[PDB]
């Protein structure tokens, strides 16, 4: 059950903005339920794979085109490709949304809503949708921010350590090497000490 | 012979003739007299100077009775 | 570190040896002569 919600402005009222919020099961494709709300009525629909598939038909075109364009309208992800306007009659329960460019307006989805009894449980599930959402995202945003501050100190600590590493390097060979001088010149006065002595013979 | 040129590699390989690095002679020049043969500068020893140098340095170049400097 | 710290102690423990090897056999010729 996975969840979105948007801002529409219709034509009738383009003053006061709407919510549209669409759910699906596993995927887009399978079918949706749309819930539309404005804080005093509130109107609910559903749209099946049977459905989709009509309104792919009908328009002639590839099924995974209409699905993107269907979830780019809806979700509301366009970017500045084109503009999409929506209309519902209240008095009909007949909404639909075009996408408008050129002076040429496409009739791109139609459904047939209906309204509910009540709008305060489906405004409330919203809310508490929403309330739930940005809770969690606080949530993951804080840990993480938390594990990055550790990350930043691990990774400060482990440049000092390796400054340390490389500043004592050099100065491990050139204490091995003059300890191997010392050594080196004690074993030749060693045997230079003995070639005198056996020579003395 | 500075270079091991194929020419150095065939005279070494004939083991009767020692080879010495060019910069003994630079060394020479520098003094103004001649500089006592040592392992620095060679690249191969004849017979006779291997024999010499059995018993005076190691078989590399390390020092038998003078002190040794980094 | 490793690497130079393995070759550097290979070439003095060959190096030591040689000498030990030379100071041992100075000090046989003692008894001899």
């Amino acid at each position: 059950m996975e969840r979105k919600i948007s801002r529409i402005h219709l034509v009738s009222e383009p003053s006061i903005t709407h919510f549209l919020q669409v759910s699906w099961e596993k995927t887009l494709e399978s079918g949706f339920v749309i819930t539309l709300t404005d804080g005093h009525s509130a109107w609910t629909g559903t749209v099946s794979e049977s459905e989709i598939s009509q309104e792919a038909d009908d328009m002639a075109m590839e099924k995974g085109k209409y699905v993107g364009e269907l979830r780019k309208a809806l979700l509301s992800g366009a970017g500045p490709a084109d503009v999409y306007t929506f209309n519902f009659s209240k008095e009909s329960c007949y909404f639909f949304f075009e996408k408008n460019l050129k002076d040429v307006s496409f009739r791109l989805g139609s459904f047939n809503l209906e309204k509910v009894e009540n709008p305060a449980e489906v405004i409330r599930e919203l809310i508490c949708y929403c309330l739930d959402t940005i809770a969690e995202n606080q949530a993951k945003n804080e840990h993480l921010q938390k594990e990055n501050e550790r990350l930043l100190r691990d990774w400060n600590d482990v440049q000092g350590r390796f400054e340390k590493c490389v500043s004592a390097k050099e100065a491990l060979e050139t204490d091995l090497y003059k300890r191997f001088i010392l050594v080196l010149n004690e074993k030749k006065t060693k045997i230079r000490s003995l070639h005198n002595k056996l020579l003395n013979a | 012979a500075g270079s091991e040129n194929i020419r150095v590699k065939n005279i070494i390989l004939s083991n009767k003739h020692d080879v010495v690095k060019p910069a003994w002679l630079l060394e020479c020049f520098k003094t103004k007299s001649f500089v006592p043969w040592q392992p620095r500068f060679m690249i191969h020893m004849c017979p006779s100077t291997k024999e010499h140098f059995a018993r005076e340095y190691d078989c590399y170049g390390d020092s038998y009775f003078i002190d040794t400097d980094l």
